[PDB]
């Protein structure tokens, strides 16, 4: 379940957060991965952070983006700095299926609702 | 492929002695530990003597307790049994066995060898 | 740990159901083997554990009980079935075997 | 969730040569000879060499404390069963490594006739994934639990396994070797791993493997692995200024070695 | 990001076989997934590694992935199935989605 702001000016810093229940952010095999779609555009992956904290990012967009986790209160937390007016999307969390010998990304399977966000 | 063969059987004299041995292939004898069993002709099963894996602990019968000894050597895969002061009463085939066991040998598996008929007269 | 056997013997036809009853003087739990032992040869293990079939075993052997009271039987005798069926004990050393119990055709 | 799925060859043997030494305790010494009598791996004893993947993984005694040695980068070795009936008759130990961690339990396992865990594998041969659990089809009266961080040129692992005063005791280490297909000539000591509480008797044990279903059946890599049994001797432990084993005599082996230890070189 | 191609939309009646495709360089060396979504709603995942369906995804999908071309078949489509389907993968763990695939019904 996604929140967080939902306007934003330009050259803005936004920070939102997906709550995760049904399993710990802790349990080994877990990962939650961010991702936007644009009005009328299709999906766009931001990043990912795994169990074990390591993390993927997107090349084209990796430079203005933070992945973290609470370890506490089962969130994880996306940063996006400097958006532009040509970032205004909806956001998604869901949960990542991740493969155990070469940890290579698999599927997202369990998502949340969606935030809008106008920049 | 898993054998044992029992060897040094034949007709002795009262009071007299005899060396029994039993050759074992096939396995892993040096991991397992062994038992002697007999049976006279017209006669059930009886147990004999009993030897742990490293040659260490030792155990007997009472009918033949003080007069046998069980011993082995895990460099020749060969179990012996040394018999003394033999009674007509001891007129048996002996056969040696790696009996099923949960408690004391931990084996799995169980294996009979062939027999070897011992008489006293 | 003494054992006993009954009947000491019995005869029955093929397809009719035998059953062995094995004694022991004290309570050895389930620790019970039964042996089956046709004349020239060395006995055959079918029954560990009192009541743990073993590999290769026939599904019309069976066995169960415990304590000092265990039952062995045949659903349906055969005629490769005639042997003398001998129950043995290995909770304690030393192990003893029982009587032996003959079963003809 | 039980598998029905063996043939069974003739045992090779390997030399040990002068391996299977552990710390006595947990006490620090440094500069010293020290002399202990416990359960170790007498010196160039003969070791078990099994192939699991030529398929058959036999039940093996335990007798009085077990040597294990493995040498597979595929991670088909998970685990191990500990206890006697190996069935819902009595208690037994299962202690079995997945993705992520270890766990142990102490319940009235009912465990399969040919026990595994099953994986599947990626479109190429460096990723795989976990399919489903299959070592026994039902547990109950559970008196042991415990959780931890996983245990498991080659990879060479090491452990040894005891079982004194109801305490299962465990020790490992893990090397580097260059050798295509037997033990290392050298010394290492293996280190102290974890002590569980368990108080159960142990007389058989059997390995688990990973195993992935292929067009001919379950199957999996070239896994193989030592088995070698401890005995009650003397050693002579030699701690160097770091308080480090660096080397060891076996003083049953030899009067040359009683020699060594009578005059404490 | 991994590059994905798809149709603009495809065209059936209810009660007909719906056939939406997706092609790539590498998609045949990798696995496949799809996603159903409506306006205004997340995504679903219905099939994944190629031809796997999550737990709660109708029968009616099924799919294959083969020749770089990865298929998505609905079997006795529903108007409660007329939705955007998308297909997803990955190149060196860089991630990637198609354009979309309008199903009319
Ligand atoms: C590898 O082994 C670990 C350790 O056993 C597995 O993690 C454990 O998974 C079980 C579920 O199968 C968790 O139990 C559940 O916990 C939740 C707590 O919210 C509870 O509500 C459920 O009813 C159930 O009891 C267990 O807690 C969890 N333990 C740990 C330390 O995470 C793991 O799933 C195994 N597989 C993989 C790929 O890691
Ligand atoms: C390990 O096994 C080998 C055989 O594979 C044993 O070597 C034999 O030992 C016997 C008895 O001394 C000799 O008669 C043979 O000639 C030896 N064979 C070879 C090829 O050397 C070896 O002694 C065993 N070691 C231990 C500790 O059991
Ligand atoms: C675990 O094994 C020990 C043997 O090492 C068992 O102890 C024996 O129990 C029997 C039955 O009460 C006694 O007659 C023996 O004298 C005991 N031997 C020793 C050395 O104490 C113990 O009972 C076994 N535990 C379980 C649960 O079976
Ligand atoms: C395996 O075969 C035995 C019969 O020998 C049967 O009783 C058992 O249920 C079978 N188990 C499985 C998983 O098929
Ligand atoms: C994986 O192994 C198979 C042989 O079983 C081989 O045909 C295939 O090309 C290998 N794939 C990779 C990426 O190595
Ligand atoms: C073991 O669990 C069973 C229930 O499955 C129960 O009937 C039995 O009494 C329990 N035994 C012990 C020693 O807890
Ligand atoms: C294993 O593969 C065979 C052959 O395709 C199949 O018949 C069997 O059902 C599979 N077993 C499992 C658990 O997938
Ligand atoms: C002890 O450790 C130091 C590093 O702190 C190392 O330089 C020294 O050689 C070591 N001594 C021995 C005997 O290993």
């Amino acid at each position: 379940k996604e929140s967080g702001p939902t306007l934003v000016k330009p050259t803005q810093t936004l920070t939102l957060t997906c709550k995760l229940s049904g399993f710990s952010v802790n349990t080994g095999g877990v990962g939650v991965g961010w991702i936007r779609q644009p009005p009328g555009k299709a999906l766009e992956w931001l990043a990912l952070i795994y169990w074990n904290d390591d993390k993927l990012y997107s090349p084209s967009l990796k430079s203005r983006l933070t992945v973290t986790k609470d370890t506490s209160k089962n969130q994880v937390v996306l940063t996006m700095t400097n958006m532009d007016p040509v970032d205004t999307a909806t956001y998604y969390c869901a949960h990542v299926l991740v493969w155990f010998g070469e940890v290579l990304p698999d599927a997202f399977d369990v998502w949340g609702q969606g935030t809008m966000v106008t920049v | 492929e898993v054998q044992l063969v029992e060897s040094g059987g034949g007709v002795v004299q009262p009071g007299g002695s005899l060396r029994l041995s039993c050759a074992a292939s096939g396995f892993t004898f040096n991991s397992y530990g062994m038992h002697w069993v007999r049976q006279a002709p017209g006669k059930g099963l009886e147990w004999v003597a009993f030897i742990r894996y490293d040659g260490g602990n030792k155990y007997y019968a009472d009918s033949v307790k003080g007069r046998f000894t069980i011993s082995r050597d895990n460099s020749k895969n060969t179990l012996y049994l040394q018999m003394k002061s033999l009674r007509a009463e001891d007129t048996a085939v002996y056969y040696c066995a790696n009996l099923k066991d949960s408690r004391y040998s931990g084996s799995y598996y169980d294996y009979w060898g062939q027999g070897t008929l011992v008489t006293v007269s | 740990i003494w054992m006993t056997q009954s009947p000491s013997s019995l005869s029955a036809s093929v397809g009719d159901r035998v059953t062995i009853t094995c004694q022991a003087s004290q309570d050895i739990r389930f620790y019970l083997n039964w042996y089956q032992q046709k004349p020239g040869k060395a006995p055959k293990l079918l029954i560990s554990d009192a009541s743990n079939m073993e590999t290769g075993v026939p599904s019309r052997f069976s066995g169960s009980g415990s304590g000092t009271d265990f039952t062995f039987t045949i659903s349906s005798l055969q005629p490769e079935d005639i042997a003398t069926y001998y129950c043995q004990q290995y909770d304690n050393l030393p192990f003893t075997f029982g009587p032996g119990t003959k079963v003809d055709f | 969730q039980c598998v029905n799925l063996r043939t069974q060859l003739p045992p090779a043997y390997t030399n040990s040569f002068t391996r299977g030494v552990y710390y006595p305790d947990k006490v620090f010494r440094s500069s010293v000879l020290h002399s202990t009598q416990d359960l170790f791996l007498p010196f160039f004893s003969n070791v078990t060499w099994f192939h699991a993947i030529h398929f058959d993984n036999p039940v093996l005694p335990f007798n009085d404390g077990v040597y294990f040695a493995s040498t597979e980068k595929s991670n088909i070795i998970r685990g191990w069963i500990f206890g006697t009936t190996l069935d819902s008759k009595t208690q037994s130990l299962l202690i079995v490594n997945n993705a992520t961690n270890v766990v142990i339990k102490v319940c009235e396992f009912q465990f399969c006739n040919d026990p595994f865990l099953g994986v599947y594998y990626h479109k190429n041969n460096k990723s795989w994934m976990e399919s489903e659990f299959r070592v026994y089809s039902s547990a109950n009266n559970c008196t042991f639990e415990y959780v931890s961080q996983p245990f498991l040129f080659k990879n060479l692992r090491e452990f040894v396994f005891k079982n004194i005063d109801g305490y299962f005791k465990i020790y490992s280490k893990h090397t580097p070797i260059n050798l295509v297909r037997d033990l290392p000539q050298g010394f290492s000591a293996l280190e102290p791993l974890v002590d569980l509480p368990i108080g159960i008797n142990i007389t058989r044990f059997q390995t688990l493997l990973a195993l992935h279903n292929s067009s001919s059946g379950w199957t999996a890599g070239a896994a193989a692995y030592y088995v070698g049994y401890l005995q009650p001797r003397t050693f002579l432990l030699k701690y160097n200024e770091n308080g480090t084993i660096t080397d060891a005599v076996d003083c049953a082996l030899d009067p040359l070695s009683e020699t060594k230890c009578t005059l404490k070189s | 990001s991994y590059e994905l191609t798809q149709p603009p939309s495809v065209s059936v009646s209810p009660g007909q076989t719906a056939s939406i495709t997706c092609s790539g360089d590498k998609l045949g060396e990798t696995y496949a997934s799809w996603y159903q979504q409506k306006p205004g709603q997340s995504p679903i995942l219905v099939i994944y590694q190629d031809n796997k369906r999550p737990s709660g995804i109708p029968e009616r999908f099924s799919g294959s992935n083969s020749e770089n071309t990865a298929t998505l078949t609905i079997s006795g489509t529903q108007t409660m199935d007329e939705a955007d389907y998308y297909c997803q993968a990955w190149d060196k763990t860089i991630a990637g989605f198609g354009g979309g695939t309008k199903l009319t019904v």
